[PDB]
């Protein structure tokens, strides 16, 4: 009757929520990490700076 | 004594676990000023000495003129109430208690070491004050290193490794014979 044409699109939303979800958190921490190394080579860029800096 | 100071611009670091926070702060930021007087005028006046770092929940902090006040320290311990005078004039006193004959080669021979003298910009504000203490005449050479934090393990590990060393060692039969009191002894 009426209650398959529902029930059908309801399981096919779960899925892909979970999907949605387990994706947009691996990329965010991706993100994450790229940002620390692009700190870390300016950290190491600066550090290299400020030792030097003329001896 | 960074811990202290830091609390004059609104940072309050008081138990154990921040103590290791101020500690990377210190070996991160900090650098030996090669003249105090000029550099502390200065510091006052412009801003280009003041530098952030980022604590380990957020929370930006911008230190200015701490980054050469605190290892000031070591040059003038008046800052804590000690009575000594400073790593500067602690070295001289201990040359000028040797013999007459060879203080020409230890004011050429000054070697450095430890983790604590690895801040940037000691071996010159070093240099210049034993040659202010100094006679002028003499050439003075302060030896720094790069490897100053691993220095002392490097010579054990090189005293370690000797042949005429293996006879020093204090065999257990002896520490049975003469008890804990045999390192005291010809055995050091």
């Amino acid at each position: 009757d009426k209650l398959k044409e529902a029930e059908t699109r309801a399981e096919f939303a779960e899925r892909s929520v979970t999907k949605l979800e387990k994706s947009i958190d691996d990329l965010e921490d991706e993100l994450y990490a790229q940002k620390l190394k692009y700190k870390a080579i300016s950290e190491e860029l600066d550090h290299a700076l400020n030792d030097m800096t003329s001896i | 004594y960074l811990m202290k100071i830091l609390t004059e611009r609104g940072y309050s670091f008081v138990t154990t676990a921040e103590r290791e926070i101020v500690r990377d702060i210190k070996e991160k930021l900090c650098y030996v000023a090669l003249d105090f007087e000029n550099e502390m005028a200065t510091a006052a006046s412009s801003s280009s000495l003041e530098k952030s770092y980022e604590l380990p929940d957020g929370q930006v902090i911008t230190i200015g003129n701490e980054r050469f006040r605190c290892p000031e320290t070591l040059f003038q311990p008046s800052f804590i109430g000690m009575e000594s005078a400073g790593i500067h004039e602690t070295t001289y006193n201990s040359i000028m208690k040797c013999d007459i004959d060879i203080r020409k080669d230890l004011y050429a021979n000054n070697v450095l070491s430890g983790g604590t003298t690895m801040y940037p910009g000691i071996a010159d504000r070093m240099q210049k004050e034993i040659t202010a203490l100094a006679p002028s005449t003499m050439k003075i050479k302060i030896i720094a290193p790069p490897e100053r934090k691993y220095s002392v393990w490097i010579g054990g590990s090189i005293l370690a490794s000797l042949s005429t060393f293996q006879q020093m060692w204090i065999s257990k039969q002896e520490y049975d014979e003469a008890g804990p009191s045999i390192v005291h002894r010809k055995c050091f």
